[PDB]
């Protein structure tokens, strides 16, 4: 059930549960969780995640990885209700345990959908801003990290329109900073940053490492109009086109990781989870080659010991449920989906 | 109506089922029966209470967001109780009651009136008259109260979800406006004592 | 163009992704050894990922072909 071992992981037990700590729950990952089981965790008070067979297969391949090879892309692909983010948000936490320049994401369905405020570029042309998005990601990224952030020494400048320049040797901190004092700009400041990493080509001093959530939303159509009722293009957007242009395969120091999300995806089916399906044709082009990781249900004694974990928590405070033919129906309506198996325990 | 009269509703208790009595079980294995519905099961998690309760507040045939909204407020009052426990000592945990199924029944069980007002007619003026309610009667009652004391205009802006929450967490222990008004109505008994020979049933 | 070709082929369009994607690892862990791209395209596993991209990419996935993509995909880059 429960794992004393948190940081390193073993294949001979499995379905057992290791406890984080609060500093690594604000610190690592303050942003990447569906705010449901961040509530769900909060409400627990009790910071414990569970292993998986696929997360130790990845873990084996990060542990089994060179540097000198290209940089190597994974994704995963759950059936809409796997563990597949919280697998990535597994791989956050050993890669932040091992000590990298970790970037993350909370999803790029935020990105594309439901921006508050749509802008003419000045750093750029044929191009929107999403100033919103670009600052909340910015404080998001330095609310993750600060060491980093000090001796990053971007080795360039940027002038702004706010009648101030930065210059050489300076840390990008100033730059965080920027967009967190003005919004209109930390677009620019944002999709700068992103080329700063990768500028930096030897990655001695740190390991990158991308983390993306609802892959999905990165390849596909907008939802958002222009003012005069005409659609929008997904690589007109700011973000999109920085995103799409920027991770290439080109730093070629470690390695990048994306999930996919088929509950917030757009003007797609439901019940649909294949890769090719839902990356598309253009997703396709973009990595033809990659790590698929199929995330698939939970395992018979991986499902008991979620069960015994829900119990020592006493989750179920309905006391007639922790019997035979309770946990038969229980895990026959649920098929061993974790997110109906959530839910079931929750209103149960 | 559509079903022949010869046709009769099964009970769904598999443990009454599995083992005169076995003179009236030859007497239904004689007699026909029809199909059982769709709402009921024989699974465990389940009991009339909470179907009697969907059946409420669902509207236009909407059982599916009905009961998406019941087991949200069960949700909800569940991690109430489990926040109450977290901040609680040792000793108040020990006393406090989590189980939000319990926790509904209690608070229905203490909203139900044991008794009502009906209006009789006597000669041009209808006068209200304290009468024993049954227990369906009693259970209705409380149950659309409750629901009509959650739901109204006063809180059009907070959710139904944890204002009907909050009411049963209140009404758990005789609090609440539902609670009120039945201590209304049984002053409004209290008033309409003597008018009790008006009635004839 | 692509658009109009609906069956895509494996002579151009892929192999612009396939040279990038095996001089970029030549580079370091072959140590410049220069080797030609035909003599790269004319190995057993890059013909196993070829016909791998096909049975995906043309007619309907399922999860053995996907797993056979993914292995292919190992082989190629040895990362295990
Ligand atoms: N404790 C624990 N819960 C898990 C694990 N894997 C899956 N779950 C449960 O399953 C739910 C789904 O996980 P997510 O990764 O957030 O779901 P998703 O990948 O976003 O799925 P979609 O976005 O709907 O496509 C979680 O909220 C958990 O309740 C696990 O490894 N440990």
């Amino acid at each position: 059930t429960n794992e004393n071992d948190p940081a390193k992981h073993g294949d001979q037990h499995e379905g057992q549960h290791y406890n984080i700590s609060p500093q690594d729950l604000e610190t690592v990952f303050p942003h990447g969780l569906p705010p449901r089981f961040v509530m769900q965790v909060k409400t627990f008070s009790e910071a414990c995640l569970m292993v998986r067979k696929p997360a130790l297969e990845l873990l084996h391949y990060l542990k089994n990885t060179s540097f000198a090879y290209p940089a190597i892309r994974y994704l995963l692909y759950g059936e809409k209700g796997t563990g597949k983010t919280l697998s990535l948000c597994h791989v956050i936490h050993f890669c932040a345990k091992q000590d990298w320049l970790i970037l993350h994401i909370p999803d790029a369905h935020l990105w594309v959908k439901n921006c508050r405020d749509l802008l003419q570029s000045s750093y750029n042309k044929q191009r929107f801003d999403q100033p919103l998005e670009a600052s909340t990601w910015l404080k998001n990224f330095k609310t993750t990290n600060e060491r980093f952030l000090n001796q990053i020494k971007v080795q360039e400048k940027y002038v702004w329109n706010k009648r101030e320049s930065t210059e050489k040797g300076s840390p990008l901190g100033e730059v965080v900073e920027q967009g967190i004092t003005r919004v209109r700009n930390a677009t620019d400041a944002v999709g700068i940053v992103l080329k700063e990493l990768k500028r930096q080509s030897s990655l001695g001093m740190f390991h990158l490492l991308v983390a993306v959530d609802g892959i999905n939303a990165l390849w596909g159509r907008t939802t958002l109009k222009r003012e005069d009722k005409s659609p929008i293009a997904p690589e007109e957007l700011a973000l999109v086109h920085n995103l799409r242009k920027m991770m290439k395969n080109d730093w070629h120091g470690g390695a990048i990781v994306s999930a996919l999300s088929q509950t917030g995806s757009l003007f797609k089916p439901r019940k649909a989870y294949l890769p090719q399906e839902l990356l598309g044709k253009e997703g396709f082009d973009a990595l033809d080659p990659f790590i698929p990781i199929l995330v698939s249900n939970y395992n018979p004694k991986e499902f008991e010991s979620c069960i015994q974990y829900y119990l020592e928590n006493n989750w179920l405070q309905h006391e007639k449920a922790p019997t035979e033919e309770g946990k038969k129906e229980l895990l026959f309506l649920s098929n061993a989906n974790p997110s109906l198996l959530e839910r079931h325990c929750a209103y149960l | 109506s559509r079903y022949s009269p010869e046709f009769k509703d099964p009970l769904i208790d598999k443990e009454y089922y599995r083992k005169e009595e076995k003179y009236v079980r030859e007497l239904k294995k004689t007699q026909l029966i029809k199909a059982a519905p769709a709402g009921k099961t024989s699974s465990v998690f389940e009991d009339p209470v909470i179907s009697k309760f969907t059946n409420m507040m669902m509207i236009g045939g909407n059982k599916v967001l009905a009961r998406s909204l019941m087991i949200q407020t069960l949700e909800a009052v569940k991690r109430k109780q489990f926040e109450k426990y977290h901040a609680a000592s040792a000793e108040e945990q020990a006393t406090i009651e989590r189980n939000p199924y319990t926790i509904f029944h209690q608070a229905l069980k203490n909203c139900e009136p044991m008794i009502g007002l009906v209006p009789i007619l006597k000669g041009g003026r209808f006068y209200q008259v304290p009468v024993p309610l049954p227990d369906r009667r009693r259970r209705f009652l409380a149950m659309k109260w409750m629901i009509t004391e959650c739901r109204d205009k006063k809180h059009q802006r907070t959710l139904m979800p944890e204002k009907l929450s909050h009411k049963l967490l209140e009404a758990f222990h005789n609090q609440g406006p539902v609670i009120k008004r039945k201590h209304d109505l049984h002053k409004m008994a209290e008033a309409n004592r003597a008018l009790a020979h008006y009635r004839w049933w | 163009t692509e658009a109009d070709m609906e069956e895509y082929i494996w002579e151009n369009s892929s192999s612009e992704r396939n040279i990038l994607e095996t001089l970029l690892q030549m580079k370091a862990a072959e140590k410049n050894m220069e080797i030609n791209k035909e003599e790269l395209l004319g190995t057993k596993e890059i013909e196993e990922y070829k016909k791998s991209v096909v049975s995906l990419k043309n007619e309907e996935e399922n999860e053995n072909s996907i797993s056979q993509y993914k292995e292919s995909v190992k082989r190629l880059l040895n990362v295990t």
